[PDB]
RNA sequence: CGCCUCCUAAAAGGUAACGGAGGCGCCCAAAGGUCCCCUCAGGCGGGACGGAAAUCCGCCGGAGAGCGCAAGGGUAGAAGGGGGCCUGACUGCGAGGCCUGCAAGCCGAGCAGGGGCGAAAGCCGGGCCUAGUGAACCGGUGGUCCCGUGUGGAAGGGCCA
RNA sequence: GCCCGGAUAGCUCAGUCGGUAGAGCAGGGGAUUGAAAAUCCCCGUGUCCUUGGUUCGAUUCCGAGUCCGGGCACCA
RNA sequence: GCCCGGAUAGCUCAGUCGGUAGAGCAGGGGAUUGAAAAUCCCCGUGUCCUUGGUUCGAUUCCGAGUCCGGGCACC
């Protein structure tokens, strides 16, 4: 565990002067680091309230702290163009190195991990190479077992990166934490 | 007579204030505070029906 | 049987009260508080020195001055009073 | 006709004067001394013009079915809230220019406007480009 | 057939019309105070349960989303979006002005008692404002503790709320 | 604005002058069933509207609260 | 110039006040008949008009709209 932290640390310190200058020779800048990651799941209206609402509390929480309560369906989805506020703002916005252990054992230790699991994605990011990829089901057993039949599956995360232009983010996760096929 | 009734306030036996007020929401609910000239200002409290 | 006109009222009741309010307050004229100058239902004016904005955006005398007009240009108008003399 | 999913139930009267003038085409239809005209005298005009033009090669434009002209009752006695809308149309007043094509290529168009307005409903002239014009 | 808003009042303001249009005769216990923070819709590009439209990432933007309610004014230099603590939506009052012939209705610095938001430079005598309104009589109730038809009290009654 | 009644099973309603909660119907289960019934047995659920005091205890007794039902009287 | 979707199952109409949808008729499948009716057993059915808003939850409560209705159109 802290294991794969001191990994990171290391993955991405060395490979950053790495290609940093291989390719950059700017001034050893973000060309092209990661910053602070978000991660994002699911909308409560995928709620049952009490139910899954308290199961994406174990999930956001064994993750990687902040486990949900009972309220996912306000102003609801309801038929089409009927909906109002917005109480259903379910993600985790942690910052910093926290985030990179998990880069780690999220990307580098969980990537492939149930069904075909494999990862062939055309432009993951590239929507400023600053992150792309929330895959449309958990690291299964990134802990819990059963602990809820349909649990929790729509899953994505987002890093706030300066990896700016895409060929070159790309250098970045490409190396850093593996770039799914063509 | 709809969920808009008047009340107004009292204070300790020591006065009383007046003003309205309504019914909906936490309907009977009803300390306050406000002041009378009892004394100089003073709690009150409010309620009175 | 008796052909004489026929019925024809529809009806546009529509009314709206007299008003107020306005640049109603002279250049330089003497200006005193309380004296009101210049009412806006809006925000055309920005209640410069001793200019007091009421409960109401009503540009009131808050001092003894002389008839302030002071347009800051583009800022937008302001108004002002000044320190009579 | 068209003034088409309007917005409002009634104008108002005046005239005087305008902006029309241009050319759009080098068959021109310029009023001169009118004010409203029926939208409809309108699509006449337009007709008028497409069959003389061995009924084909487009023609184009000019005013609008703009406003809506109330005789308000049948005939009755007046006090309706003036209500009732009944017939649309155009209000061109300065000798407008009015813009219509084809490709007659001559005073055959000539003659589709002379009837076509000759119709329509006044004092009017009618030519070509003559003073381009620069925008920016 | 009362009131608010817009047009026509024609540029001060301000005016009919069986002239155009269109709303209100609620409330909001906390949209009432103040202190601290924040900051639109929508366009685009990239994304779990999506999947014209949530939720998150990445840019773009006289602010056209926004402010219970209609219009109009305003206006995110927020009146707008979030958190903390709190009653002044105080009594005594006001000088001096808006309009108005009547009565109306309406604007308000500042002095007093008295508190509340900051440590404080200060804001708070309801709300973001322009409609949610009604004389006079009559009578009710919570006072008060002024009057009482010889005097003590009291039916009853004067002013306050 | 007074004056009476109630609040109980899903429904409609009994109920010691303080010790148990009960009908009738609905609902369900078997026998019967050309057959529909009627018959025929069997069940199901209760802060007894709420809050306190009386009593060893209280559906019940008393006060208070909310609600519904009744009635009777005015209204500038 | 009116009165209420006056709505909800295929139809005619109940029921809600926001939790509950129902009934009759129709219909599908067997049974009786030689065969159809009738009759007898079995069965399935709902964006509660569209629409935003409130609410934890709306067929039901507000706000807007569509339709079909009802009072005059004549002194
Ligand atoms: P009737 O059957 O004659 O039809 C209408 C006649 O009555 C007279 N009339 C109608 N309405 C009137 C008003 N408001 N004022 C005066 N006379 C009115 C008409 O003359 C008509 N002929």
């Amino acid at each position: 565990m802290p294991l794969d932290v001191a990994l990171k640390r290391k993955y991405y310190e060395e490979v950053r002067p790495e290609l940093i200058r291989r390719f950059g020779y700017q001034n050893v800048w973000e060309v092209p680091r990661l910053e602070k990651v978000v991660i994002n799941q699911g909308l409560g209206e995928a709620k049952e309230d009490a139910r899954i609402l308290e199961k994406a509390a174990q999930e956001l929480a064994l993750i990687t702290g902040q486990k949900p309560a009972v309220t996912r369906a306000k102003k609801s989805i309801s038929n089409f163009k009927l909906r109002k506020g917005m109480p259903i703002g379910l993600r985790v916005t942690l910052r910093r190195d926290r985030m990179w252990i998990f880069l780690e054992k999220l990307l580098n230790v969980a990537l492939p991990r149930i069904r075909d699991f494999r990862g062939l994605n055309p432009n993951s990011f590239d929507g400023r190479g600053n992150y792309n990829l929330g895959l449309r089901e958990q690291l299964i057993f990134p802990e819990i077992t059963y602990d809820m039949v349909d649990a929790l599956r729509g899953m994505d995360i987002a890093v706030v990166t300066t990896a700016e232009t895409d060929e070159e983010a790309r250098a970045l996760l490409e190396l850093l934490g593996f770039p799914f096929r063509k | 007579r709809i969920k808009l009734l008047l009340e107004c306030t009292e204070c300790k036996r020591r006065n009383y204030a007046t003003e309205k007020n309504k019914r909906n929401t936490p309907n009977k609910l009803e300390l306050r505070k406000y002041c009378p000239w009892c004394r100089k200002h003073t709690v009150h409290r409010e309620v009175k029906i | 049987m008796a052909h004489k006109k026929g019925l024809g009222s529809t009806r546009n009741g529509r009314d709206s009260q007299a008003k107020r309010l306005g640049v109603k307050r002279y250049e330089g004229q003497v200006v005193r508080a309380g004296n009101i100058l210049v009412r806006q239902r809006g925000t055309r004016f920005k209640p410069g020195k001793n200019v007091g904005m009421g409960r109401d955006f009503t540009l009131f005398a808050l001092v003894d001055g002389v008839v302030e007009f002071q347009d800051r240009g583009r800022l937008g108008r302001y108004v002002h009073v000044r320190p009579l003399a | 006709r068209m003034k088409y999913r309007k917005q409002q139930r009634g104008r108002l009267k005046g005239a005087t004067k305008g902006g029309d003038y241009v050319a759009f085409g080098d068959y021109g239809l310029v009023a001169l001394e009118p004010a409203w005209i029926t939208a409809q005298q309108i699509e006449a005009a337009r007709v008028a013009m497409v069959r003389h033009f061995r009924r084909g090669g487009k023609i184009f434009i000019r005013i609008f079915p703009d406003k809506p002209y109330t005789k308000k009752p049948l005939e009755v006695r007046m006090g309706k809230g003036k209500g009732n809308v009944e017939g649309y149309v155009a209000v061109v007043k300065p000798g407008r220019v009015m813009f219509e094509v084809a490709g007659v290529t001559e005073e055959q168009a000539m003659e589709a406007l002379r009837i076509a307005g000759h119709k329509l409903p006044i004092k009017t002239k009618i030519v070509r480009r003559d003073a381009y014009d620069e925008a920016q």
